[PDB]
């Protein structure tokens, strides 16, 4: 109904962003070149699109990103891909040399030259809205550009806007794989800003989303394009209530408030449901029941971390396509009264539900089946800081002589960020164990 | 701005040389510490850095390894 | 964008060069003359990285080379692609430096470090931004240890900002025709400790032994040992010039291995080295290439990094290639060596993959590995000056053209300095 804009920062997150503008336009129909055939729309207008494309051209959907980076190249790679022309070029922003993994080049050395540009590029595609939903932003925290940048951006929103929300799709650093020394660096001095400047934060890791390609796909050779995907499915089951009509729907903002109990505890863990290999979705009838079941296994998390380690604060699901909404309390009720999943007692409901008639669509490429009902859950739970104490711990590690401070301290930063960046994650840490306790 | 700065961190803890270690400067950022011209930054709490070898140090913990009256 | 400027210094800095010219323009398929015949559109993507457009159609590599004596400009230029530097870059002395460390420095160097510097400016306001110098040279000698090192100083001293590489072919003990090259590594390690982002040592003796029992070789020629580092100086930067999907960058690669700024030195190796018959007999598969970068006998130094513990390391990967495949050999390689790899670091591994491979392979990799084993190389270097040093031998020669007893006092000193802090993390 409403719209909102999407901000894909650094290398990861320009890579899931082309990935989710590949699944949006192919779910509305949107050609490669922004143009859309006239369908029957018995009626009068489609406002399905209105919520991340512009009309202006007539017969032209311009999408309402923005792409930043600091480094030009995967940037030049969107310039020259299949969707190049999509993207108006004064909205794909781009820098001459990267933050190279350090949050202090993203944040102070070089965010700075780029900032002055892309807030005039977001207050431009703002003033096109005629209401604001709120700020889509894709990055990744071990990163120099996804780290500093988006942090500095976040800072830069909640003073431009304020009360507008601001849902993060973060890709968080696995507990073992991982492509950089510093990731802990730059993902502790990106926490204080997404606890201060964010509203909902969906931290994801790969190796979670490996494990999914491997457990549920069948893939035995995953790349990004797969990951990315999985992300995508995501972004969209969440989004999917503002753009289509469902028998219960749910706003994004009511969304928030229902899910977040307390202003600090705002990390939920996401997950997906009938993602399954593309054989094996013969031999599964693949109804309500079952697809519920999945979303609470720790294999279907996309995070690397167990949930029986800790209690849910709230659920949500997101059902979309073929749901019965009968269908959907009983599979609660069965939830609720089996054992081994854990809610915190001082939370009756524990769910918010979400019903749309959209069913998921299926990019080509063959990665999953085209299947008639899925639910997106996505769930606040004390389970989460694990992987921020095994975080946590790994930066102590190498702050303890400090291993790579004069790169970080060199690039325009007071070594007394790194231990107030410690502190507050410690107290993060202690403010999601407090709530663990039951009254 | 930080000519201050980098002439009291060089003198605070006074030169013990017969001719005394130079801190010149040839303009603004060109400092020539020891007949060497550093490159000098800083940015708040006036933490002052020079970039030298692989990265980037203290000018004080530079000095340390640099003047021979600052070791004893 | 994002420019490299390439400088070779001495005999050795200019026939590395040479083969490293050779490579890249084998890579972006660049004609001799200096013509495109490529099938592909990412190569001209980034030629401007390496190479100057001119009138024509033409590309020049943005290249130097340096040194006092004029012998090897004329085998550089009349040898093969030799008619593609424009003939002003070339800049030559007359006398040459003799292995002699003040030549290089202070009476024959210095006069002719102003011709090199006004060119490496014309090379550089001809850039759109670029991000660093490599240097090409050997230790033996003034040449390349002494004049391409004033060098690094004056480049440093003006453009303090951009990374200095310099890929230092380190004397060794049992291949060495110069007396004197002990006083030649010591006084040029001297100096590289401050002016230079990172530094990787290579020596000849390790680069005879990957000849001898990996590609089976029985006659290795200099201009066989300079295919080796040439594929690591491409594979190494590589990354700036195709797309990939993992990106490194030189910055990048600095951060992410040097800990503390003294730390700079690095030993690397190249993956998929093998015979042209036994090639058959193998698969080409990241788990063999990850095996084979770890392999001691594998490394271009002569230095084991089983004597050592490994700080950090990056594996820059090039082909279609699999991230979950390198994140779990990685891991692999980590936790059954976990001996081998410091403690206070958890992860030491820093990963890049690009989609172009290097001609011939469908997968390669370049290690890059900081290690506490690159120590026992430089105690070698520093006991073979002292027991000249304390005879004075040779030291005539020095002492007449502009050093003191002073200058080897504080090079050793700071020599057995950078041991000490290299022997610190165990
Ligand atoms: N899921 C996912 N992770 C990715 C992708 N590309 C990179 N990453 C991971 O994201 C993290 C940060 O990498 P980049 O996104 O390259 O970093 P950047 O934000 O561009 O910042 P700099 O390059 O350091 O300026 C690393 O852990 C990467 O392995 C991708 O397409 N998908
Ligand atoms: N890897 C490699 N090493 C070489 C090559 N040619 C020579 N060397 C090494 O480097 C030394 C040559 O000295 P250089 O400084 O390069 O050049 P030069 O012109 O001989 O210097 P001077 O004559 O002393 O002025 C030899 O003793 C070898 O140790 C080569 O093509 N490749
Ligand atoms: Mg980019
Ligand atoms: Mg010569
Ligand atoms: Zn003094």
């Amino acid at each position: 109904m409403r719209e909102c804009i999407s901000i894909h920062v650094g290398q990861a997150g320009v890579q899931i962003g082309n990935a989710c503008w590949e699944l949006y336009c192919l779910e509305h129909g949107i050609q490669p070149d922004g143009q859309m055939p006239s369908d029957k729309t018995i009626g009068g207008g489609d406002d399905s699109f209105n919520t991340f494309f512009s009309e202006t051209g007539a017969g032209k959907h311009v999408p309402r990103a923005v792409f930043v980076d600091l480094e030009p190249t995967v940037i030049d790679e969107v310039r020259t891909g299949t969707y190049r022309q999509l993207f108006h070029p004064e909205q794909l922003i781009t820098g001459k040399e990267d933050a190279a993994n350090n949050y202090a080049r993203g944040h102070y050395t070089i965010g700075k030259e780029i900032i002055d540009l892309v807030l005039d590029r977001i207050r431009k595609l703002a003033d096109q809205c005629t209401g604001l939903q709120g700020f889509l932003v894709f990055h990744s925290f071990g990163g120099g550009t996804g780290s500093g940048f988006t942090s500095l951006l976040m800072e830069r929103l909640s003073v431009d806007y304020g009360k507008k929300s601001k849902l993060e799709f973060s890709i968080y650093p696995a507990p073992q794989v991982s492509t950089a020394v510093v990731e802990p660096y730059n993902s502790i001095l990106t926490t204080h800003t997404t606890l201060e400047h964010s509203d909902c934060a969906f931290m994801v890791d790969n190796e979670a989303i490996y494990d999914i390609c491997r457990r549920n796909l069948d893939i035995e050779r995953p790349t990004y394009t797969n990951l990315n995907r999985l992300i995508s499915q995501i972004v969209s089951s969440i989004t999917a209530s503002l753009r289509f009509d469902g028998a219960l729907n749910v706003d994004l903002t009511e969304f928030q408030t229902n899910l977040v109990p307390y202003p600090r505890i705002h990390f939920p863990l996401a997950t997906y449901a009938p993602v399954i290999s593309a054989e094996k979705a013969y031999h599964e009838q693949l109804s309500v029941a079952e697809i519920t079941n999945a979303c609470f296994e720790p294999a279907n998390q996309m995070v690397k971390c167990d949930p029986r380690h800790g209690k849910y604060m709230a659920c949500c699901l997101l059902y979309r396509g073929d749901v019965v909404p009968k269908d959907v309390n009983a599979a609660i009720a069965t939830i609720k009264t089996k054992r081994s999943i854990q809610f915190v007692d001082w939370c009756p409901t524990g769910f918010k539900v979400g019903i749309n008639y959209q069913p998921p669509t299926v990019v080509p490429g063959g990665d999953l089946a085209k299947v008639q009902r899925a639910v997106c859950m996505l769930s606040n739970t004390t389970a989460i800081a694990e992987a921020w104490a095994r975080l946590d711990h790994k930066f102590d590690l190498m702050y303890a002589k400090r291993a790579f401070v004069h790169w970080y301290v060199g690039e325009g930063m007071e070594e007394g960020e790194f231990s107030e960046a410690r502190e507050d994650m410690a107290a993060l840490e202690k403010d999601y164990e407090e709530v663990g306790v039951d009254s | 701005l930080l000519d201050d700065a980098v002439k009291r961190i060089s003198e605070d803890p006074p030169c013990k040389c017969p001719t005394k270690f130079c801190v010149e400067r040839l303009s603004q950022g060109r400092y020539r510490v020891g007949e060497k011209i550093l490159f000098i930054r800083m940015l708040h709490n006036k933490h002052v850095m020079v970039r030298v070898g692989g990265g980037w140090e203290t000018f004080a913990g530079y000095l340390l390894k640099h003047d021979p009256c600052r070791m004893l | 964008m994002r420019e490299i400027v390439h400088i070779q210094a001495g005999q050795c800095g200019n026939q590395i060069g040479a083969k490293f010219w050779e490579v890249i323009s084998d890579e972006h398929g660049i004609d001799p003359t200096g013509s495109y015949h490529g099938d592909s559109d990412l190569q001209l993507e980034r030629i401007n990285v390496y190479y100057n457009e001119a009138a024509g159609n033409k590309y020049v590599p943005r290249a130097i080379l340096v040194d006092l004596e004029p012998g090897t400009m004329d085998s550089v230029r009349s040898g093969p692609f030799g008619q593609i530097f424009r003939p002003d870059n070339f800049v030559f002395g007359q006398s040459g430096a003799g292995n002699n460390w003040a030549k290089g420095h202070y009476t024959e160097g210095a006069e002719l470090v102003d011709s090199v510097l006004d060119v490496v400016r014309k090379e550089s306001e001809s850039c759109d931004c670029l991000q660093g110098f490599q240097l090409t040279h050997s230790l033996g000698g003034g040449t390349g240890s002494g004049m391409g090192t004033l060098l690094i100083s004056k480049i440093r001293e003006e453009y303090p900002d951009r990374i200095m590489n310099t890929f230092s072919v380190v004397p060794s003990p049992k291949v060495s025709d110069t007396v004197v090259e002990p006083y030649n590594a010591t006084l040029s390690v001297h100096q590289l400790v401050e002016n230079t982002d990172e530094t990787y040592c290579i020596d000849n003796e390790a680069l005879y032994d990957i000849c001898f029992r990996t590609l089976k070789l029985t006659t290795p020629t200099y201009g066989d040992l300079n295919h080796l580092v040439s594929a690591t100086m491409s594979g190494v930067t590589t990354c700036l010039r195709f797309p990939g999907q993992l990106n490194a960058d030189l910055r990048k690669l600095a951060v992410n291995m040097v800990p503390f700024p003294r730390l700079h030195f690095f030993m690397p190796g190249f993956a998929p080295l093998t015979s042209r018959g036994s090639q058959q007999y193998r698969a080409l598969t990241v788990p063999e290439l990850t095996q084979q970068m770890f392999d001691a006998k594998n490394m271009m130094a002569a230095c084991d990094p089983r004597h050592g513990r490994y700080l950090t390391v990056a594996a820059v990967f090039r082909g279609r290639m699999s991230m979950k495949e390198v994140d779990e050999q990685m891991l692999n390689v980590q936790n059954k060596n976990s001996s081998y790899f410091v403690e206070w670091i958890p992860n030491n591994v820093k990963t890049a993959v690009c989609d172009i491979p290097p001609r011939g392979l469908k997968m390669s990799a370049t290690f890059i590995g900081n290690s506490t084993a690159i120590q026992e190389l430089f105690k070698r270097i520093s006991e073979q000056f002292t027991a000249m040093f304390r005879r004075k031998a040779f030291l005539h020669w020095y002492t007449g053209e502009g050093m003191d007893e002073m200058e080897f006092t504080e090079a050793e000193s700071n020599m057995n300095d950078l041991v000490s802090e290299y022997q610190q993390y165990q």
